[PDB]
């Protein structure tokens, strides 16, 4: 009974009416020493998904490899593969959830919270959750870890629920995950300033931003707090 | 050839030879015709799909097959037999994958595949293999081409035949060698495949075949392996029905 070795924190994602944002922190937190720097939650996985992993990265690494022969399966045995049975973000979901849940059964869980965001080949928006008690549900806004009690109901302003998906743009989503970032950044120990910020639309296709910095920067109200509580 | 030595791969004659392994080589002939192409930032494979009458769906059935991503293997002689060597190499590819964390090397490849086909000429219970694969692709360490008998042997090969039409192959892959000390580069070498198997079929001139090109070629797709498709696909059959005629 494997126990969290490292460990990344916080994936966020959310819907808008095009596509899907999924993004999250650079970190390998070895507990409280910050260990690895670069480390890279974000793996795109044909090319209308990314799989955010969060959680040990011991056993994200794992993951990282089923889902690369994932890919290379089908390629295997098809005379095309790149709109014939492409990989949808559902199916790839689907193979993770069942994995997830036959590796608790033999009481060694892989131990990670897992949003697989996407678009499918349908035209359909696909965000949904997995994780290491095997559990499964679908919603429309997603975020694992610290960052589900942190972020989530900030994000749950731009989106209640699924009527107000139209009326809701890539700007603006964009604008709400960093914004959820900065927060995170803040308020959280095992957050790091650097984040990697992917958009896959069904029509832009999949952008990959590397390397962000959280901005909007508040330190300048620090100065006037003096003492604990009483102190001149 | 003697009665005896005949029935199990496994006994030997007096020669030092054994009849089933000879056997196997002897079904590959009446398999359809294969031919590899190596290059200096490329290898080309090319294949006669028989069509054996005018039902069939064109463009839908394939004989090239694909092992991790980087490796082509196309196979002459009994299909079905084929596909299970291809299957296993498939196999081969992804254990190396786990555990190395990279992509087969051609050499490697080889050795694997080598063994399988070696093993099943080796007992008494199973049956010797019943088929060629050339095969081989593009990794670090460069282009290499391959060609795997049914014996269990194997040798490097810059330019590859099997099938029915394997003599107009060699022939020809020989005069490719003497114009070509340089041996091609990888594009005029898919329209060049297509002449070759256009030759190949004065010798398979009783039904219609499919002209299938794939490569994988290092400055033209990046060291992977795809199907040459459209319209480069065209070029390479209008320039080979030219040049038969």
């Amino acid at each position: 009974t494997q126990q969290p070795i490292v460990t990344g924190t916080s994936v966020i994602s959310m819907k808008y009416d095009n596509g899907v944002i999924i993004a999250a922190d650079n970190l390998g937190s070895y507990g409280s020493l910050l260990r690895f720097n670069g480390v890279e939650r974000l793996i795109p996985v044909g090319d209308n998904t990314v799989v955010g992993i969060s959680g040990d990265i011991s056993d994200m690494q794992h993951i990282e490899r089923l889902l690369k022969d994932l890919v290379t399966e089908n390629a295997y045995d098809n005379p095309l593969a790149d709109a014939e049975e492409a990989l949808e973000p559902s199916y790839i979901f689907e193979y993770l959830a069942t994995v997830m849940y036959q590796r608790r059964s033999k009481m060694n869980p892989l131990w990670n919270a897992i949003i697989v965001a996407g678009v499918q080949s349908n035209g359909d928006q696909f965000l949904r959750y997995v994780n290491l008690l095997g559990v499964t549900y679908s919603s429309p806004t997603l975020a694992t870890g610290f960052g589900a009690h942190m972020a989530n109901p900030l994000l749950r302003k731009v989106v209640d629920r699924e009527s107000d998906i139209p009326k809701t743009t890539v700007q603006v989503a964009e604008e709400a995950i960093v914004n959820a970032m900065r927060v995170l950044y803040y308020r959280d120990a095992r957050s790091s300033r650097n984040f990697s910020l992917a958009i896959i639309d069904k029509n832009t296709g999949l952008t990959f931003k590397k390397n962000l910095q959280v901005e909007n920067m508040k330190w300048d109200f620090a100065k006037d707090i003096k003492g604990y509580g009483t102190q001149k | 050839i003697g009665t005896g030595y005949d029935l199990s791969n496994s006994v030997f004659s007096p020669d030092g030879r054994n009849f089933q392994v000879e056997y196997a080589v002897k079904a590959v002939e009446n398999g359809t015709t294969s031919i590899g192409i190596k290059c200096n930032d490329g290898v080309v494979f090319a294949v006669e799909k028989l069509i054996t009458s005018k039902l069939l769906v064109p463009q839908k059935n394939v004989k090239i097959q694909v092992v991790d991503r980087h490796i082509g293997c196309v196979y002459s002689g009994l299909i079905p037999d084929g596909r299970h060597l291809v299957n296993r190499g498939r196999e081969e590819a992804a254990s190396f994958k786990k555990l190395y964390k990279t992509p087969i090397p051609i050499p490697a490849f080889a050795d694997r595949l080598g063994q399988y086909v070696q093993a099943h000429t080796l007992y008494n219970s199973v049956r010797p293999f019943g088929v060629s694969t050339i095969f081989g692709g593009v990794d670090k360490n460069g282009a290499h081409l391959y060609m795997l008998e049914p014996s269990g042997s194997y040798w490097g090969y810059k330019g590859a035949a099997t099938g029915k039409g394997r003599q107009s192959a060699k022939a020809e892959l020989e005069k490719l060698v003497d114009h070509h000390p340089e041996g091609l580069s990888a594009r005029e070498a898919v329209k060049q495949a297509a002449k070759i198997i256009y030759l190949a079929h004065e010798d398979n001139k009783e039904k219609d075949f499919e002209l299938e090109i794939s490569w994988c070629s290092l400055s033209e797709t990046n060291g992977l392996h795809k199907f040459v498709k459209g319209d480069l696909l065209q070029e390479a059959i209008d320039f080979a029905q030219k040049e038969i005629n």
